[PDB]
C-alpha cells in the first residue's frame, strides 16, 4: 500500500521473479561472507604447526565452488531482477499510451504536448529505475550493512568492529550534504549552457540580418561572453565535485588505519590472530558499496513519489468522455437533422439546420464565426452542448462511437498525414495524374496532400463525406471538376462541403451561411444572390 | 584527417595544466600505494617479529624483554651484539606461545604433549622443552613494539591526508583543462560559422548548427573527461600497484601482470557485442519516440479513423524488439561487469593460497604474511576501475564521431575572408550588367538581369514567383555569387571589393522582423555599440504612441522576452533599426501573403519615413501601396519582362497589367 503497492501492481502478478531474485540475493549476501573468513583460517591454518596438502586442496575446492556459486547466483538473480525492469518499462509505455489513444482532444490536446513527451521517457525511466535500482539498494543497504556489521562483530570482535565503523556514518552524511549542494549548484552551469544554446540559435536563425548590418564581430563577442560564463559555472560546479572522491578516500584510509592499528593493538592483548585481521580488512573492503547504495536508495525514493505522482495524474486522474451511452442507435445514418444544438469548444448558439440521404450540402461564412463547430461536434471529439443532432429523432449521445466514425469521412481543413508513403497513407481524386508528375514515395505540395487526403477519405466509400476548406489550395477548375466528379459518383450518398469561396458551397443543395454567433440565413444559391450585400460572384471573375 | 590527431593538437594547449594535474596525481597515487607496503612492514616486523631468534641479554636496557627470570632481547634489535650467546625462540602451536630456551636446527610442524615441544618435519631434529607463554608475557614481548606500531601508524595517518590533498588538485585540474579546452573548441567553431557562406546555413537547418557548436561540444567535453580522469587515472594507479607488487614479489608479480591480457579481452568482446546491443536500442527507441510524436498531435485523426487500435500492431513489432534486445544487453551485462571481476577476485585469492601454501609450507617456512596482506590490499584496490574502464572504451565510439563532426566543420576551407568596412555614403547608385546568377549547376535562375537604380529611391521589384525576386536581394549582399555578368556601386565592380564593405553600404528589412532577445532598444541598435541616443530618436519618430503604454522600450522594457507583441509593432521594430544604422541603399523583402488588418497602415506610414533620402529596393506583391515608384520592374522566367513607371506599363498592358488586372 501506499508507495509500495504504486509500483508493486507489476510484480504482484510476476511474484515468482520478484521472490527468487531476493532469495537468491540474499543467498549470495550469506555467502559472500565466507572467502574473507577462510582466507583467513588459511593464513592461521599455515602460520601453525599442523598444514598438509589436503588442507590446501581443500580450501582451493572450496573457494573455486564459492566462487562458481556466486557467479551463477548473480547472473541469474540480477538477470531476473533487471528482465523485470525491462518488462516494467515496456509495460509503462503501452499503458502510457493506450490512455493517449482512449481519450479524446477537449482539454488533453490542450495540454501540452511537451509534458505528455516529457512523461513517456522521463517518468517511466524514473519509475522502472525504481522498481530495479531502488529495489537492489534497499536489499544492498538494509541488510548487507547489518549482515557484514554482525559477521564482523561476533566472528572477529565487537570492539574493532565499532572503531573501524566510526567514519562511515561521517562519510555518509558528508555524501549527503554535498548533493545537496552539487545538485543546486548544478541548475547554474545547465541553464547557463541553455542560455548559451538560446543566444546561438538566435545568432545562427537571424545570420542574414547579423551579416546584413555586419555585427559579426559582435556576435563573436557575445558568444565569447556567455561560453566564458558557462566555464565560470562549470568550474563553480567542479569545485564540488573534486571533493568527493578525497572524502571517500581519507574515511575509509582512516578506517583501515583504525581496523589496522587497533586489530595489532587487540593482538599484542591477544584478542585476534593475524587471518582475523586479514579477513577483517577484506570486509572493510566489501562494506565500501553500502555507503554509496543507502545515498542512491533516498535519492531514488524521493525522486520516484513525485516522478510519479506525474504518470498518475497523466494516467489515471483523466475522467472524459470518450464512449457513446444508451444502446439505443439508427444503423442508417442517411438524413442529418439538427435541433436548437449550441456546441461550445472547451461558438454555436440555437442553431438549427437539416439534412437528407444522398444530399451534397454546403456551407460558407465570414472569419470568426462558428463554422468548423457545425461539423466537429458531429465528430464526437469535444463536450456537447445544448439541442439535439439527432440522426433520426433521438439526441446524439446514444449514436455509437464506432459506426459513427465509420460513416464519416473526414478531410480536415488542417491536414495531416501519418504513414511514411503515400501508398499506406491512402490504404489508411485526381491523383492518377499526380502519380505521373514529381512525386509511392514519402511524407512528411500542399494542394497534393490535400488531394491526397481526399482520395484518403473518399477510400472509406462513406454515408457522411465531410470536407471542410479541402479545396482552398487547388484552382477554382480544379476543385469544380473535384466536387463535380464526387457529386455524381456519391450521386446518392450525403456531403457537407465547407471552404471559403462561396461558388462550391451554394448551388449543390443549401447554403447555411454563418455570421457572428448566429445564422445569417438558410436559403439556397438563387437565394443567396438576393440578399444582403456580401462575398457574392462579383469578387470571383 | 586522424581525430586523434587533432585531439592531442587541441590538448596541447593548455599543457601545463595537464602536467601539473599528471604529476600531482602520480605523486598522489604512490603516496597512496606506499600505503600497504607499510601495513606489510608494520605487520611482518612487529607483530610476527616475535618469531625471531631471542638472545639472553639484560645489557641492552629499555628495550630487553624480561621472562620469569633472564631478560631477552631480539637478534636483530641486538644494539650490544654478542653473537651465539644463548639462543631462544617463541614457537606458535595453535593459539598458545611456548619459549624454548636453548637453539634449534630446524623448523616445521610444531606439536606439544607434556611441556615438550617437539619439531620433525619428517626429520626429527630435536626434542625441546617449552613454556607456556601465559598472557601478561606474551604481552611483555609485545610491548618493545608498540612504540614501533604508533610510529607507522602516525606515517600512514599523515600520508592519508598528505595522499587527500594530492588527490583533490589534480581532479580539479584535469576538469579545468577540459573545460578551457573546449572553451577553445567553441570559439574556433563560431568563428569559423561567421566564416561561413551563406550556402552553409541555407542548406542546413539551424538545429543542425547549433547542435554541432554546443551539444557536440559537449560530448567532446565529456570525451575529455573519460580520457583523463578515467583511462590516465587508471592506468597510472595499475603501474604505481604493479611496481609495488614487483618490490614485494616477482613470481606473483608475473601473476598479476598475466591479467592485463584478461582485461584486454574481456574489453574487445564487451565492445564487440555492446555495439551491437547500445546501437539496436538506441535506434529502436528512437523509433518509438518517432512512432509516438507522429501519433499524437493526430488525436482528432488517428481517433477517427481505423487506426486508433492499428498502432499498437506495427509500434508492438518495434517494441518487443526493443525489449529483447534490453534484455540481450542485460545478458552480455550479466556474463560480464561485476560477475567476471568477483570471479577473478576470487581467482586471485586462489593465487595467493596455492602460492604460499606450494611453494613456502611445502618446504616448512618461508612464510610472509605481511607480503600477504599487501597483495590483499593491492588487488583490492586494482580491482576497482576495471568496469569503468571497459564501459568507457565502449563508450568512446559516439564521442569519437562527434568529436570528426567539429573538426569536419573546423577544417573545410570553402569560406569568406573579409571583415573590412567601408568610410563613406554611396549614394545608391547600384547598377547591374548581364548577370548570369546558376544556384546549382546549369540551371539558371536569373538571366542577363541588367539595370540601374538612380538615387531616386524606390525601384520595386514585383513579379511571378520562381523568378528571381529573392535571388536579388541574394546578391545584392553578395550572399551568392553570380558566376557572371557584374554588379557594381557608383562603378566599383562588386566581386572585387569586401563583403563587410558591400554589406555596410545597404540595410534590409525582412518580411520576418527578427527580435533579438533583449530589450527593445539593444534590439533596434542591434547592439551596435556606436549609437547612443540617435537610436530612441529614430524610434519614437515613427513608434512613438508605443512607449506610453509601459516604462520606456530603450529603457530595458521587455515585451521581447518571448521573441516577439503586435506584427505591426513587430515591423516597425524592424523599420526602426533599418533608419537607425541608416544604409544607402535600402532593400524590403516585404512578404505579406496575409495582412495583418489595418495595423499595416502605420506600417505604411513608416515606410514613407524611411525610403526617403535613400536608393530603396521594394520587394512586395500588392502593386497598390507601390503606385508611386520610380521604376516599376516586372520578373518572370529569370529575365527582365517588362520595366517602367507605375503608368508606362498600364500603356503597354503585359505583365504588369496581367498581375494589377487581378486587381
Ligand atoms: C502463521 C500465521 C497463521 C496464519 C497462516 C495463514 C497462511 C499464511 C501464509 C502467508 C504466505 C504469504 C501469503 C500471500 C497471500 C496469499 C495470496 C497470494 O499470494 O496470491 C498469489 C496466489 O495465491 C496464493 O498463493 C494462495 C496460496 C494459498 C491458498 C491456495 C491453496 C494452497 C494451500 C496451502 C497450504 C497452507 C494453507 C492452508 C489453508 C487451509 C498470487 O496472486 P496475485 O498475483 O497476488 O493476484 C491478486 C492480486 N492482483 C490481482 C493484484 C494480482
Ligand atoms: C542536533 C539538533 C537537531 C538537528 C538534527 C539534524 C539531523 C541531521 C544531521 C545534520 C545534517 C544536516 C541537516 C540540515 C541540512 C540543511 C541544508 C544544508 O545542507 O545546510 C548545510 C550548509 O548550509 C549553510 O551553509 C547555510 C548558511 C548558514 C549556516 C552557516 C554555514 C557555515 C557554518 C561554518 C561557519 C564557519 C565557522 C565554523
Ligand atoms: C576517442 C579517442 C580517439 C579516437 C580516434 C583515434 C584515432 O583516430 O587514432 C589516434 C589514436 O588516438 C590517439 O592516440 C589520440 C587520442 C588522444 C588525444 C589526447 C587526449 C588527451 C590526453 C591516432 O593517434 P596518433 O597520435 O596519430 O598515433
Ligand atoms: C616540479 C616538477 C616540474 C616538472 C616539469 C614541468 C615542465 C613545465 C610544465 C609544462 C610543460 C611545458 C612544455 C613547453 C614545450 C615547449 C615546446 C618544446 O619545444 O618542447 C617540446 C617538449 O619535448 C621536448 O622538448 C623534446 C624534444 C622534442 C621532441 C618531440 C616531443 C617528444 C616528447 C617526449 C617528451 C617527454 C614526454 C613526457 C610525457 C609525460 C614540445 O614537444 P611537443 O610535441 O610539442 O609536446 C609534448 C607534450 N608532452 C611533453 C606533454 C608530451
Ligand atoms: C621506486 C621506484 C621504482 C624502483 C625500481 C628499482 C629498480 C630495480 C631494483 C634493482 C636493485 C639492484 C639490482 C640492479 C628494509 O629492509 O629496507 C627497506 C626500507 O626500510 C626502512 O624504511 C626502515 C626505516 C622505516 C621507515 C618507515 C617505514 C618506511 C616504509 C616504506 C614503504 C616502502 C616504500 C617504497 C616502496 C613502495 C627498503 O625497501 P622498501 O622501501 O621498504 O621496499
Ligand atoms: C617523535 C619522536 C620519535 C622520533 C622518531 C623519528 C623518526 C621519523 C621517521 C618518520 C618517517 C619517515 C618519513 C617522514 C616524512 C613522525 C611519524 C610521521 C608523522 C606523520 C606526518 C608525517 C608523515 C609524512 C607525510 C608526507 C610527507
Ligand atoms: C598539491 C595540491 C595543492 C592543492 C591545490 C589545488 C588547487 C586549488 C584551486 C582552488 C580551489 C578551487 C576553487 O575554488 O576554484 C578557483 C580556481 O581559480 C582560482 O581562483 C585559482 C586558485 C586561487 C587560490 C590560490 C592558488 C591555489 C591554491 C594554492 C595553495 C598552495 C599550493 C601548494 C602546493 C605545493
Ligand atoms: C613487465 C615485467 C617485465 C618482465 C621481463 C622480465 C625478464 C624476462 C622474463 C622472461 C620470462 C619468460 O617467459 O621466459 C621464461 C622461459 O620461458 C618460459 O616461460 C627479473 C624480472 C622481474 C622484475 C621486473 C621488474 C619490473 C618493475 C616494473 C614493473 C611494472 C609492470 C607493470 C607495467 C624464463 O623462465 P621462467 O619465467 O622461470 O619460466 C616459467 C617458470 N615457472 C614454470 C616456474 C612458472
Ligand atoms: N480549437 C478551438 N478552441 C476554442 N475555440 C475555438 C477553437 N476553434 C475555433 N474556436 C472559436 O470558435 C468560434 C467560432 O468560429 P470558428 O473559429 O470555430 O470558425 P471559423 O474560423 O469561422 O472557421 P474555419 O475554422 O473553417 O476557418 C471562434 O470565435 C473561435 O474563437
Ligand atoms: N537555396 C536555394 N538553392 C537553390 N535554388 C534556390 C534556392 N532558393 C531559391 N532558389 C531558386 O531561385 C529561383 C528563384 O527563387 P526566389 O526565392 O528568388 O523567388 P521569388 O521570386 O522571390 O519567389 P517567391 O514568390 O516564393 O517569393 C528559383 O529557381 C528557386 O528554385
Amino acid at each position: 500500500f501506499s508507495v509500495l503497492k504504486k509500483l508493486g501492481w507489476f510484480f504482484k502478478a510476476y511474484w515468482l521473479r520478484y521472490t527468487i531474485a531476493i532469495v537468491l540475493l540474499l543467498a549470495v549476501n550469506v555467502i559472500e561472507m565466507f572467502p574473507p573468513k577462510l582466507l583467513g583460517n588459511a593464513i592461521d591454518d599455515m602460520k601453525a604447526g599442523a598444514f598438509t596438502a589436503e588442507g590446501l586442496l581443500f580450501y582451493i575446492g572450496i573457494f573455486f565452488v564459492l566462487t562458481a556459486a556466486v557467479y551463477i547466483m548473480s547472473y541469474f538473480w540480477m538477470h531476473q531482477l533487471f528482465g523485470g525492469a525491462n518488462l516494467m518499462e515496456k509495460i509503462l509505455r503501452t499503458k502510457l499510451m493506450g490512455h493517449l489513444l482512449t481519450m479524446s482532444p477537449p482539454f488533453y490536446e490542450k495540454n501540452r504536448t511537451g509534458d505528455l513527451m516529457a512523461r513517456g521517457t522521463n517518468d517511466l525511466q524514473a519509475v522502472s529505475l525504481t522498481t530495479g535500482f531502488g529495489i537492489l539498494t534497499l536489499v544492498d543497504s538494509t541488510m548487507f550493512m547489518m549482515t557484514i556489521f554482525l559477521t564482523m562483530g561476533f566472528l572477529i570482535s565487537w570492539k574493532l568492529t565499532f572503531a573501524a565503523i566510526i567514519p562511515l556514518p561521517v562519510m555518509a552524511i558528508a555524501i549527503s550534504l554535498y548533493g545537496s549542494k552539487i545538485h543546486e549548484r548544478f541548475t547554474e552551469a545547465q541553464n547557463a549552457f541553455g542560455a548559451l544554446n538560446d543566444r546561438v540559435l538566435e545568432s545562427v536563425s537571424g545570420v542574414r540580418v547579423i551579416r546584413a548590418y555586419v555585427q559579426e564581430t559582435n556576435d563573436v563577442r557575445r558568444f565569447n561572453e556567455m561560453t566564458a560564463d558557462v566555464y565560470q559555472k562549470n568550474m563553480k560546479v567542479a569545485f564540488i565535485d573534486s571533493l568527493f572522491e578525497p572524502t571517500v578516500k581519507l574515511l575509509v584510509g582512516a578506517s583501515y588505519l583504525i581496523g589496522l592499528g587497533y586489530g595489532a593493538f587487540l593482538v599484542f592483548r591477544n584478542e585476534l590472530t593475524l587471518g582475523e585481521l586479514v579477513s577483517f580488512n577484506v570486509y572493510l573492503g566489501m562494506m565500501i558499496w553500502p555507503m554509496f547504495a543507502i545515498g542512491e536508495l533516498i535519492n531514488v525514493m524521493q525522486r520516484g513519489n513525485a516522478s510519479l505522482d506525474r504518470v498518475n495524474e497523466t494516467l489515471s486522474y483523466e475522467t472524459d468522455v470518450t464512449d457513446p451511452k444508451q444502446p439505443a442507435d439508427l444503423k442508417e445514418p442517411g438524413d442529418i437533422v439538427f435541433s436548437h444544438v449550441s456546441f461550445t469548444y472547451p461558438n454555436l448558439q440555437d442553431i438549427s439546420f437539416t439534412v437528407r440521404k444522398g444530399q451534397t450540402v454546403g456551407i460558407a461564412g465570414k472569419t470568426g464565426s462558428g463554422k468548423t463547430t457545425i461539423i466537429k461536434q458531429l465528430l464526437r471529439q469535444y463536450p456537447p452542448g445544448e439541442g439535439s443532432i439527432t440522426f433520426s429523432g433521438v439526441p446524439i449521445q446514444q449514436i455509437p462511437l464506432d459506426r459513427l466514425r465509420g460513416w464519416i469521412g473526414y478531410v480536415p481543413q488542417d491536414h495531416l498525414l501519418f504513414s511514411r508513403t503515400v501508398k499506406e497513407n491512402i490504404l489508411y481524386a485526381h491523383f492518377e495524374k499526380d502519380l505521373h508528375m514529381l512525386p509511392e514515395t514519402m511524407v512528411g505540395s500542399g494542394g497534393q496532400k490535400q488531394r491526397i487526403s481526399i482520395a484518403r477519405a473518399l477510400m472509406a466509400n462513406p454515408e457522411i463525406l465531410i470536407l471542410d476548406q479541402s479545396l482552398s489550395a487547388v484552382d477554382a477548375k480544379t476543385e469544380a471538376a473535384i466536387i463535380k466528379n464526387i457529386r455524381e459518383n456519391r450521386k446518392g450518398k450525403t456531403t457537407f462541403i465547407l471552404t471559403h469561396r462561396l461558388s462550391a458551397v451554394e448551388h449543390a443543395d443549401l447554403i447555411l451561411v454563418m455570421d457572428g454567433g448566429v445564422i445569417a440565413e438558410r436559403g439556397t444559391h438563387q437565394e443567396l444572390l438576393a440578399n444582403n450585400g456580401w462575398y457574392r460572384e462579383q469578387y470571383e471573375r | 584527417m586522424k581525430i586523434g590527431k587533432t585531439l592531442w593538437r587541441y590538448a596541447l594547449l593548455y599543457r601545463k595544466l595537464l602536467i601539473t594535474a599528471v604529476l600531482l596525481l602520480t605523486v598522489a597515487v604512490g603516496a597512496e600505494l606506499t600505503g600497504p607496503f607499510i601495513g606489510k612492514k608494520m605487520i611482518d616486523d612487529h607483530i610476527l617479529g616475535i618469531e625471531k631468534t631471542w638472545y639472553e641479554a639484560a645489557e641492552k636496557d629499555k628495550n630487553a624483554v624480561q621472562f620469569h627470570g633472564v631478560s631477552y632481547v631480539r637478534e636483530d634489535r641486538l644494539q650490544e651484539p654478542v653473537s651465539k650467546a644463548k639462543e631462544a625462540h617463541i614457537y606458535q602451536v595453535g593459539m598458545a606461545f611456548y619459549f624454548v630456551d636453548q637453539a634449534v636446527s630446524f623448523d616445521g610442524n610444531r606439536t606439544v604433549s607434556d611441556g615438550k615441544l617437539t619439531i620433525t618435519n619428517g626429520d626429527k631434529s630435536r626434542a625441546y622443552a617449552a613454556e607456556k607463554l601465559t598472557k601478561q608475557e606474551l604481552f611483555q614481548f609485545y610491548q618493545p613494539e608498540i612504540k614501533g606500531m604508533v610510529l607507522l601508524i602516525a606515517l600512514y595517518g599523515g600520508l592519508l591526508v598528505f595522499s587527500v590533498f594530492f588527490q583533490y588538485g589534480q581532479h580539479y585540474l584535469l576538469q579545468m583543462s577540459a573545460n578551457r579546452i573546449i572553451q577553445k573548441m567553441r570559439q574556433d567553431v563560431f568563428s569559423h560559422i561567421q566564416k561561413m557562406p551563406i550556402r552553409y546555413f541555407d542548406n542546413l537547418p539551424a538545429g543542425k548548427v547549433v547542435a554541432r557548436i554546443t551539444n557536440d561540444t559537449e560530448a567532446i567535453r565529456d570525451l575529455y573527461v573519460t580520457v583523463l580522469s578515467t583511462f590516465v587515472t587508471s592506468g597510472i594507479y595499475m603501474f604505481g600497484i604493479f611496481t609495488a607488487l614487483f618490490l614485494l614479489d616477482v613470481k606473483l608479480a608475473f601473476v598479476a601482470l598475466a591479467i592485463v591480457p584478461i582485461i584486454w579481452l574481456w574489453s574487445v568482446i564487451y565492445r564487440r557485442y555492446a555495439s551491437y546491443y547500445n546501437q539496436k536500442i538506441r535506434s529502436i527507441n528512437s523509433d518509438i519516440n518517432a512512432k509516438m510524436n507522429e501519433s499524437i498531435q493526430g488525436m482528432t485523426i488517428i481517433q477517427a479513423f481505423r487506426h486508433q487500435k492499428e498502432t499498437m500492431r506495427e509500434f508492438e513489432e518495434l517494441n518487443e524488439s526493443h525489449f529483447y534486445f534490453q534484455n540481450r544487453m542485460l545478458n552480455l551485462n550479466s556474463l560480464m561487469s561485476h560477475n567476471l571481476v568477483n570471479v577473478i577476485r576470487n581467482l586471485a585469492f586462489v593465487a595467493l593460497i596455492w602460492h604460499f601454501g606450494g611453494a613456502s609450507l611445502n618446504a616448512a617456512g618461508i612464510v610472509s604474511i605481511g607480503v600477504l596482506y599487501a597483495f590483499v590490499d593491492y588487488l583490492n584496490r586494482l580491482f576497482q576501475p576495471i568496469t569503468g574502464i571497459v564501459n568507457q572504451f565502449s563508450k568512446l565510439e559516439l564521442a569519437r564521431v562527434s568529436a570528426g563532426r567539429v573538426f569536419e566543420l573546423l577544417e573545410e576551407k570553402n569560406t569568406e575572408e573579409a571583415g573590412e568596412p567601408a568610410k563613406e555614403r554611396a549614394l545608391g547608385r547600384v547598377e547591374f550588367r548581364d548577370v548570369s546568377f546558376a544556384y546549382q549547376e546549369g540551371e539558371e535562375v536569373l538571366k542577363h538581369i541588367s539595370f540601374t537604380a538612380q538615387k531616386g529611391e524606390t525601384v520595386a521589384l514585383v513579379g511571378h514567383t520562381g523568378s528571381g525576386k529573392s535571388s536579388i536581394l541574394n546578391l545584392l549582399f553578395r550572399f551568392y555569387d553570380a558566376q557572371k555578368g557584374d554588379v557594381l556601386i557608383d562603378g566599383k565592380s562588386i566581386y572585387n571589393m569586401s563583403r563587410q564593405e558591400l554589406r555596410s553600404h545597404m540595410g534590409i528589412v525582412l518580411q520576418d522582423p527578427y527580435l533579438f532577445s533583449g530589450t527593445i532598444g539593444s534590439n533596434v541598435s542591434l547592439d551596435d555599440e556606436r549609437m547612443t541616443e540617435e537610436e530612441i530618436k529614430n524610434a519614437l519618430r515613427q513608434v512613438g504612441a508605443e512607449p506610453l503604454l509601459k516604462k520606456l522600450p530603450k529603457g530595458i522594457n521587455e515585451p521581447v522576452i518571448e521573441k516577439g507583441l503586435s506584427s505591426g509593432e513587430r515591423q516597425l521594430i524592424s523599420f526602426a533599426r533599418a533608419l537607425a544604422f541608416d544604409p544607402a541603399i535600402l532593400i524590403l523583402d516585404q512578404a505579406t501573403a496575409h495582412i495583418d488588418t489595418e495595423t499595416e497602415a502605420v506600417i505604411q506610414k513608416a515606410l514613407d519615413v524611411v525610403k526617403q533620402g535613400r536608393t530603396t529596393f521594394v520587394i512586395a506583391h500588392r502593386l497598390s501601396t507601390i503606385r508611386n515608384a520610380d521604376q516599376i520592374l516586372v520578373l518572370d522566367k529569370g529575365e527582365i519582362v517588362e520595366r517602367g513607371n507605375h503608368e508606362e506599363l498600364m500603356a503597354l498592358e503585359g505583365q504588369y497589367y496581367q498581375m494589377y488586372e487581378l486587381q
